[PDB]
Formats: C-alpha cells, structure tokens, sequence
C-alpha cells in the first residue's frame, strides 16, 4: 500500500483507504457487515 | 465495559419520529401501546432482557390472536405463553416475534394516539423503527461518487447528484426513525421509488410521504442505501454518470456509483 | 506477522515507510527510505523492535502514538492543526528529514489522513474533499470524538450482539454543527454506515 502525492486526487486517495481497509480487515469475521481486524498478516 | 449486555433501557421510535407509548400510563394486563410525541415519561422506556421480552412499566409487550386480536398488548410477563412475548430487532428496523413469522410490528395511520398493531410484513414505512434512546432525525448531506451531493431539484419535486455547496438548503436530508428520507425543508416529502423505469429499474424521486414500501431506506455496511430484507436493492447512480441525473433502484453489486456516505 | 508496512511518497519524491500495529492498529515505527535509521515511538511493543528495520540504527522518540502524548509533544491540539494535501506532503518531508522539530505535529497530520481515514467514512470523506477543493480544513468535535471513542465503539459494536444490537453503555458523539448525539444501539447510520474498521476485544458472533 503506497500513497504518491504527485500522481494524487480525490479517486486515488479513496482507493489507498480503501486498499488498507482491505488488507487489514478480517474477511471472514465480520459483525453487522463491519470488519473485525485480522490478527495476523 | 464488558462484551455482555444482561438489559438496557432505551425508547422505541418510528413513523413520522413518533414514539411507542402505552396509552395513558394504564397497567392492566392487557393496555393497548400508540404512537405519541416523545418525551422523558416512563410509559415510554422501554426494557430488552435476555429473554427477549420487552417491557414498558413492569409488563411486557405481547401479541396474540385470541387474546387480542392482531393488536399489540402489554400483558403479565408470568400470565401468558412465553411464545407471544419474543421479540427480535432487525438491522433494517423490522421488529417481529420469531413464531409469527409472516408478521410485523406496524402503525397503519401517521397520527397521534394510532393504536399499534400486528400486519403482513410488507416492509413499509409505518413498519420501520428505531431501537435507541436518541429519536430525532439525523440531518445531514448525502455524498455519492465523484464526492457530489444528493439535491431536490424543481421545487423539491424531482432529484440528482449536483457539487456539493455547504448550507444549501436542497443538499439537506432527514433521516427519521422509520427509515424515511425526507427533505429537510419540508418533512412531508420523502425519498420514493417510482414505477416510472430508466434501463429497466425504478427511479427515484420525491414524493408525498405515505408510509409505503417504496419510501423506506436502510444505511448498511457496505456503504450501500438500500431496502430493507432479503430480495434487497440499492440507490444507485445509472451508468455511473452523473451527468444523466438518473438516480435508479438496482440489484447491489458493490461498485461505486452504489456507494454512499452520510455527512453528517 | 503483526505489523503491516504502508509508504507514503512526497511530491519532492521523498519516501517514508511506516509500520503499523495490526492489533491495536496504531503506528509503531518508521524509516526514511535509503537511510539507516529508524525511528520507533517510545509505547511501541517490545516484538518490534526485534522484527522490524532491524537492519537500522533503532533511535527511541521521547513520546509515544497516543492523541495526547503527541499533542503535548506538538504543544497544540488536533483541533489547531490543519489536514488537506499540502499539509500531509509538508509532513511526510518533515519525516524523511526527520527533524525534530516537526515530528509531533507531522505524526498527527499522517494519523488522521490516513489511519484514521481508515477507521471511519466520515474522516475519509472529509480529507477526500480537501483533495477535490485543494483547500485545507480544520477537524472539529465530529471528528476528533469519532477518534477518541473508536476503541469504545467497536467494544459496544461486539457487545451489542448479546442483546439486540443495544449498546451496555452510551457513546458520546458530535455531528458538524457540535450538537452532542448519544448513541446506544447500532441502529444509527453514524454508527452502522460509519465505522469501516473495529478492534477486537471479544469473541462473539452474528
Ligand atoms: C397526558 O398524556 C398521557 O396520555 C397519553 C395518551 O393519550 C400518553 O400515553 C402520554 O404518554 C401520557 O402522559
Ligand atoms: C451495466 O450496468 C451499469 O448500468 C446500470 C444501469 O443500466 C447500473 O447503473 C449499473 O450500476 C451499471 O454498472
């Protein structure tokens, strides 16, 4: 996961988020549809 | 703090932000619960226990065909069947007892001292509530792709995705208890799905508030604003062009021009 | 392992790498990319330490990664400290350079912008605005009462599922006009259609 200010608006800044969100929630334990975060990498 | 709830306290609202009440404060094994203004009085807390009773003055919520007809009915928790006191709350607001499947707690008229009732479950707005202790609208901005706003356009008859303008009065949205989505300006307007098709899906206008099932929203997880239950589907922007001003009701993929985010 | 490693790269092209704590998710330590320091906040778990830019000269903060410790560092609060592009570029230089001067005041920049960001919709949409406006904003009590309750509010999240979806305690939120919001159940959109992210505590289920 990597942040370039220089290539950098709206749309990328949403889609890193949404990258890290990803990475780090769990994508089996989820209570309500929101994501517990994962325990290990 | 603890992961382990044993009973809370809270008030129950819904239609039009009204509040569950039982009627005059009246006890007896039997009292029937309205919609009325809320307020701080006891006749209106509301207590969840690990049963799965709910209880208001001592005595808990119940409904049962004989007893009272179709009509909902605080009774003694010790008096009647452990069957006609269950209840469940749904993440969409749909409060219903597990035995009675087809059924859901309802309020047929948007007036004052309405008697509540049992109905098919039809997933309207007079069958929507919120568990809570917080019963006002939440006003706020609604933010779609490309970070526009949701606005009632022509005279608050028709809407769009515009640039976002702080404190314009049209990007100003209440979300009230039933799962309405009204015009700030003007609370008897709501957010409706019409019959009136773009791409073979309905289109989403305003319309006079009339607690019908076209007019009822739920803000879930997955950044979605979708109808309540199982065959569910979401405001979604068509074509992801803004430039359409189509807002359409499609099947939930997921993709951003179905995501959202309230700015409150 | 424990720890996920995120870089953040400055319009003058300079990289940081920072590591962040996937259990309490909190940021533990960073290096300036083709250096052989790196830098570790004074509350950053013993484990790493021993796994991470182990290969560097492993310099010690005099503070740590909670909101108050870098605020006191700073000497100002978040509600002072201004987010939007140019702010996060200027701190992520600041980190490459690592002066010591700017440290506290970039950290909270760099938190905010983007764990914080993560944790809530709320806080991603409004620095994804000062990206479209190209304007700088100023956090009020929406967004810092969201930051300091998260670890409550995923507790309360976990806790509600033994009764309904009804919190055990009150949350205390702000919207945008500083109007105080008690929360006590999951059936509010600031709450459900909000929280992206929510530290274990429990192990329960729906
Ligand atoms: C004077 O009002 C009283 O009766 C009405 C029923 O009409 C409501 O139940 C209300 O809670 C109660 O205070
Ligand atoms: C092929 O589907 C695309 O257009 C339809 C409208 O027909 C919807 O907007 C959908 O979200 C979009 O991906």
């Amino acid at each position: 996961a990597n942040l370039r200010l220089s290539e950098a608006n709206s749309g990328t800044y949403k889609t890193f988020i949404g990258r890290v969100r990803e990475e780090l929630g769990s994508e089996t334990y989820r209570l309500y549809g929101i994501p517990v975060l994962k325990h290990s990498l | 703090n603890e992961c382990i709830v044993e009973t809370r306290t809270t008030r129950i609202s819904g239609r039009d932000a009204l509040c569950v009440d039982v009627a005059g404060a009246l006890t007896s094994d039997g009292s029937r619960l309205i919609l009325y203004p809320c307020g701080q009085q006891v006749n209106q807390k509301w207590t969840f226990h690990s049963d799965g009773t709910v209880r208001s003055l001592g005595k808990c919520l119940a409904t049962n065909n004989s007893k009272f007809g179709n009509l909902v009915v605080i009774y003694d928790c010790s008096k009647l069947a452990a069957e006609d006191i269950s209840w469940d709350v749904s993440v969409g607001g749909t409060i219903m007892n597990p035995n009675y499947e087809d059924l859901a707690l309802t309020s047929n008229k948007a007036t004052r001292s309405t008697n509540l009732t049992m109905e098919v479950n039809t997933y309207s707005a007079s069958q929507g509530w919120r568990v809570g202790n917080y019963v006002q609208p939440i006003i706020g901005s609604i933010v779609g792709l490309d970070d526009m706003c949701l606005e009632a356009t022509d005279g608050n008859t028709n809407m769009w995705l515009e640039e976002c303008v702080p404190n314009k009065r049209e990007q100003s949205w209440a979300l009230y208890s039933d799962g309405t989505i009204r015009v700030d300006d003007n609370r008897e307007l709501c957010v409706t799905a019409s019959s009136s098709t773009y791409d073979n899906w309905k289109v989403i206008t305003i319309l006079n508030c009339d607690g019908s099932n076209n007019q009822r929203w739920v803000f879930l997880a997955d950044g979605s604003i979708s109808t309540p239950g199982n065959q569910r589907l979401a405001m979604d922007v068509a074509r992801s062009d803004v430039d359409l001003k189509k807002i359409i009701l499609h099947r939930p993929h997921g993709d951003l021009n179905q995501q959202w985010v309230l700015f409150y | 392992n424990r720890f996920y490693l995120l870089t953040l790269t400055s319009n003058k092209d300079e990289s940081i790498t920072l590591a962040i704590d996937v259990e309490d998710m909190v940021a533990v330590a960073y290096q300036p990319a083709g250096s052989h320091e790196s830098y570790f906040f004074l509350n950053a778990p013993q484990l790493a330490f021993h796994t991470l830019f182990t290969d560097t000269h492993q310099n010690v903060l005099n503070f740590d990664n909670t909101f108050k410790s870098l605020e006191n560092a700073a000497g100002t609060t978040r509600q002072t400290i201004v987010l939007g592009v140019d702010p996060l570029d200027f701190a992520i230089s600041n980190l490459f350079n690592a002066d010591p001067k700017l440290l506290p005041l970039s950290f909270l920049v760099i938190i905010q912008m983007v764990l914080e960001a993560s944790k809530f919709r709320f806080i991603e949409q409004s620095v994804a605005y000062s990206f479209k406006n190209e304007k700088t904003f100023i956090p009020d009590l929406a967004i810092v009462s969201l930051e300091d309750n998260w670890s409550e509010i995923s507790l309360q999240i976990q806790a509600s599922t033994s009764l309904q979806g009804l919190f055990g305690s009150v949350v205390e939120l702000y919207n945008s006009n500083n109007e105080l919001i008690e929360v006590d159940s999951i059936y509010y959109p600031i709450i459900l259609a909000n929280v992206a992210l929510q530290l274990y505590h429990c192990q329960v289920s729906t």
